[PDB]
């Protein structure tokens, strides 16, 4: 192999190292900050749901798992955790304040729904120019 | 100082800190060059 | 040159849409200005670290900034939304800033650390793919870090100064905004309330059926692993 084909063959399973390590690093950080082994599990369990949703868009458009798709997965991993952290952290504090498990979870979602929808839509509105890209470089931007 | 007394109440924070050091060392083990001695052999250039 | 000019225009287009969303949700110039301050600080301030790291203004590093537009505003919106809620509870603007920041200081730092922990494996890679990852990860991580710092320091300070208690007199910019763009806010506010209130009932129903929900999750877990095989592999797409 030569030229780009040499690079394509030479590179290893670069998705297979960074993806589990980053998930492991995120899990350890959450456990350290929030002092629990099962609470971070409630956050990182949504990461598999992120890949399914992301790979569904590329599959509906007939795309392939290129580099520009993978960098989108890395970004989505951080943002998926951010949404989960907002719900979980407040429900953890409400339980400390003497609320029940169901009551704290239900109350935390009510008071944190607005920031979650505000931030989720704000990021989604930022990807509209990528979806509706035009001109030079619109192919790679549309892929991501 | 209360540095050590801060970790007695947080076993998981203490455990996570030790785990992070350990796993990082495992990653770097196959990345290190293997040789008998450090770079102590003088480089030589031969003209024939 | 055309490709770089396009990605810069895409950055400007993303800013306009993000700014519009912030105004749509906050509906006040005193409140929406605080998130808008964090955008230039995080985006422009990133270039200082890029110079130190020896990066370049390529089409990937600039592309990383485009995605970061919707992320840098997240920490500032959380602070402003929390302070505004405290004001509606009867607290003074200075008291609200203290009360909000003893609530959101934790998650803001926690979110920033989690984001950094995800992107730091990319900085240790090598090769063509490693360089491509390094442009996006480094650029986004720096922007989030600066945004987190700005939200922790400047956002509360501006909130305690600009925001006013509930029922206060509206200044001329505010009454101006109310009269040309009030016809969006009022239908949107009641639409948001209907959606949120109905969503609350949905959560109450689904909390009693965790067994059914968990069973569905196992199917989705397998589906996510299936799709890593369905989509064909690729390295770099062709372009015009």
């Amino acid at each position: 192999w030569t030229d780009l084909s040499f690079q394509q063959a030479t590179q290893g399973n670069t998705a297979l190292i960074v993806f589990p390590v980053a998930v492991l690093l995120a899990f350890l950080v959450l456990a350290a900050l929030y002092e629990s082994w099962t609470l971070p599990l409630a956050v990182i369990l949504i990461v598999p749901m992120t890949m399914l949703s992301a790979l569904f868009g590329v599959w509906l458009t007939g795309g392939d798992n290129n580099v520009f798709v993978q960098v989108g997965l890395v970004v989505l991993m951080g943002l998926a955790c951010k949404n989960a952290i907002l719900i979980v952290e407040f429900a953890r504090e409400l339980e400390i304040q003497g609320k029940g498990i169901m009551e704290a979870a239900l109350e935390a979602c009510r008071l944190r729904l607005r920031p979650i929808v505000m931030t989720s839509i704000a990021f989604i509105a930022g990807t509209i120019p990528l979806i509706l890209g035009h001109g030079a470089g619109a192919e790679v931007r549309g892929v991501t | 100082m209360d540095f050590s007394r801060f970790f007695i109440d947080r076993p998981i924070f203490a455990a996570v800190l030790s785990i992070l050091i350990f796993i990082t060392g495992l990653i770097a083990i196959p990345l290190l060059p293997v040789s008998e001695y450090p770079d102590v052999v003088p480089p030589s250039v031969q003209v024939r | 040159r055309d490709s770089i000019r396009a990605v810069v225009q895409t950055l400007l287009e993303a800013v306009v849409l993000v700014v519009l969303v912030v105004i749509l949700f906050l509906q006040t110039w005193r409140a929406s200005i605080i998130p808008l301050i964090a955008v230039p600080v995080s985006v422009v301030g990133t270039f200082s670290i890029l110079y130190l790291l020896g990066f370049s203004l390529n089409t990937l590093s600039l592309f990383g900034l485009v995605l970061a537009i919707g992320i840098v505003v997240d920490d500032a919106i959380v602070v402003v939304e929390n302070v505004e809620r405290n004001i509606e509870e009867g607290l003074a603007p200075l008291a609200a800033a203290h009360q909000a920041m003893r609530e959101v200081s934790g998650p803001i730092i926690a979110i920033a650390l989690v984001l950094c922990a995800v992107f730091v494996p990319m900085a240790f890679l090598s090769g063509v793919t490693g360089q491509f990852y390094k442009q996006f990860a480094v650029t986004i991580a720096i922007s989030t870090v600066i945004s987190a710092i700005n939200s922790l320091t400047l956002s509360p300070a501006l909130a305690a100064l600009l925001l006013k208690p509930h029922g206060a007199k509206k200044d001329l910019p505010t009454r101006l905004i109310d009269r040309l763009f009030g016809w969006i806010f009022r239908p949107f506010n009641r639409f948001f309330l209907r959606s949120s209130n109905g969503y609350q009932g949905l959560v109450s129903k689904t909390l009693g059926r965790r067994g059914a929900v968990f069973a569905v999750y196992l199917l989705l877990l397998c589906a996510a692993g299936v799709m890593f095989k369905v989509v064909p592999g690729g390295f770099i797409p062709t372009q015009d």
